RNA sequence: AUCGCUUCUCGGCCUUUUGGCUAAGAUCAAGUGUAGUAUCUGUUUAUCAGUUUAAUAUCUGAU
């Protein structure tokens, strides 16, 4: 499941890397993969 | 429906017959494959219920 | 002949955030197939 | 003064294809007279080759014509040369003349 | 109204600022149960009676 402070993480690390590099982002965070984080985004 | 079960588990293993060096993503079908060959009636109540409402 | 700058889905150089919006920002369905879903249905 | 070889084929391409871009327009269609930003028009086209390459359909807001004009031939020079590449190495690797391991998987990315 | 000084506000420059290319260059991330090691951290309750002991101590008992 996704928690707030995961995905306002993820709003900051798009915000930052951009919004191709997945792989960068999911180690930003720890026990998600790329995969779901593109999920979620889109 | 436990032995339609076991066919198709049994299909999906027979790729990584190897155990090689695979990665993530097949470590975690494996998962759900052994988790689904040690208790089927989760498994099935789970596959009926996507078959049943899941179109996305 | 002033030129926008590139802020690319790739590349981020020099580490630099930019906001979600201006990240983002640098369909058609025919009519028979009406004509076709409702044949079908008859 | 090294000759260009095998290895040096496509940097060369890209050394002389924005050479070219930066003598083309970039000082003889300009008049943004104070610094005419050719390092950063250069950026765009990279960006605009990469665009081409993912198949995103690429619109600046406010850029002006000719330069969008000088960009979409360039790239157009660009993807040509590339496809045709790929048409000839996919040749080679059909009849069976190289076995290069390199082209190999560069040809299965350019498919 | 004019000149000069100061205070605040606003506009304009702000290219003076995103090192090139390819097969996005390529790829991917698992864990604390057991022990131990090391480092810090703390230390070497007040009499008296006895047991004890080479002497201490210990032990026992009220504080």
């Amino acid at each position: 499941v996704w928690r707030n402070t995961e995905d306002e993480i993820l709003k900051a690390a798009v915000m930052k890397y951009g919004k191709n590099q997945w792989s960068r982002i999911a180690s930003l965070l720890h026990r998600k993969s790329a995969k779901q984080c593109k999920a979620r985004w889109y | 429906d436990t032995k339609l079960l076991i066919l198709a588990l049994e299909r999906l293993k027979e790729a990584y017959s190897v155990k090689s060096r695979l990665n993530q993503s097949q470590r975690e079908e494996l998962g759900l494959i052994e988790q689904a060959y040690d208790n089927p009636h989760e498994a099935l109540s789970r596959i009926k219920r996507h078959l049943l409402t899941q179109r996305a | 002949w002033k030129i926008p700058p590139c802020i690319s889905n790739w590349k981020n150089a020099k580490g630099y955030t930019i906001p979600l919006d201006k990240r983002l920002a640098a369909v058609h369905i025919n009519e028979n197939f009406a004509k076709l879903a409702e044949a079908l249905y008859i | 003064a090294k000759t260009v070889t095998k290895q040096r084929v496509e940097s060369h391409f890209d050394l002389e294809l924005r050479a070219a871009v930066m003598h083309d327009i970039l000082d003889m269609m300009p008049e943004g007279i104070k610094q005419n930003k050719a390092r950063t028009i250069l950026q765009h086209l990279s960006e605009a080759w990469r665009c081409w390459k993912a198949n995103i359909p690429w619109k600046v807001p406010g850029l002006p014509t000719p330069i969008e004009n000088m960009i979409l031939r360039y790239v157009k020079a660009k993807a040509d040369w590339w496809t045709n590449t790929a048409h000839y190495n996919r040749e080679r690797i059909r009849r069976g003349a190289t076995v290069d391991k390199t082209v190999c998987k560069k040809n299965l990315g350019r498919l």
